[PDB]
């Protein structure tokens, strides 16, 4: 608040560096937002096309992103509890309660991560492999910021097709990452990006 | 009284959202100016 940077103003003059100092007018930060289900979906792939990633955003209600603020929907626990849990408290289909794979800039972060393609997640073998990679460009794409690198609240990420190549073995988790930061930019600045 | 001393400030890269009333720099004198030399602190409740 004001008395703080007001006093820690202060001290940093009086007590550890003597120097004039110019300081502007205080803005605060900003964060981003999404409040309607996403648009006719980009799917984008590396400059080798290789991989795909196709990529749908909606708002996950005001109360689950304040209860993943308040650590209790945390997945550190049975994937058949978070599920039980998300049944229990807002009416979450079974199919989409045991395919939720992260939540975001932190470990406890305001979005989500939902997969329901059910004929093409037959796929494991080759879509678990390359889900951690998905996993470590949705984090830092979401701790990145697109618009003016803020943070973005409450947006529900899903993915709907993931096509991979065969047997990528250097291609896939490194080429990944950069295409899960650009689909996870394209499916949030398509359809209703907000501050 | 009388004076005592006598690309960062860009006005399109700051918000002038409430005009800042001239009080601020005495009641928060480190934040509310640059160099504040031979400033007094106050006392602000009872």
């Amino acid at each position: 608040g004001e008395l703080y940077l007001d006093c820690v103003m202060h001290d940093l003059r009086k007590m550890y560096s003597e120097i004039d100092i110019k300081v502007a007018d205080p803005v605060v930060t900003f964060c981003e937002t999404v409040v309607e289900t996403s648009s006719l979906k980009c799917f984008a792939e590396t400059p080798n096309k290789k991989n795909k990633i196709t990529m749908i955003a909606e708002p996950l209600e005001k109360g689950l992103a304040e209860d993943i603020e308040n650590e209790v929907v945390q997945i550190t626990w049975n994937r058949k509890k978070l599920g039980e849990f998300f049944q229990t408290k807002y009416d979450w289909d079974l199919l989409a309660a045991r395919s939720i794979w992260a939540f975001g800039p932190d470990a406890t972060g305001p979005n989500i991560l939902v997969d329901d393609t059910l004929p093409s997640e037959v796929d494991k073998a080759l879509l678990g492999s390359v889900k951690d990679s998905i996993v470590q460009g949705f984090q830092w794409g979401t701790r990145e910021g697109p618009l003016c690198d803020e943070l973005i609240r409450n947006v529900k990420f899903k993915i709907l097709d993931a096509v991979v190549a065969q047997e990528p073995l250097h291609r896939g988790g490194g080429q990944i990452i950069p295409t899960a930061r650009r689909v996870v930019y394209s499916a949030f600045l398509m359809a209703t990006p907000r501050l | 009284f009388e004076p005592l001393v006598r690309e960062f400030n860009d006005i399109n890269k700051i918000i002038i959202r409430q005009p800042i009333r001239t009080e601020y720099k005495i009641a928060f004198p480190y934040l509310y100016n640059n160099l504040p030399h031979h400033v007094h602190l106050t006392w602000y409740h009872t």
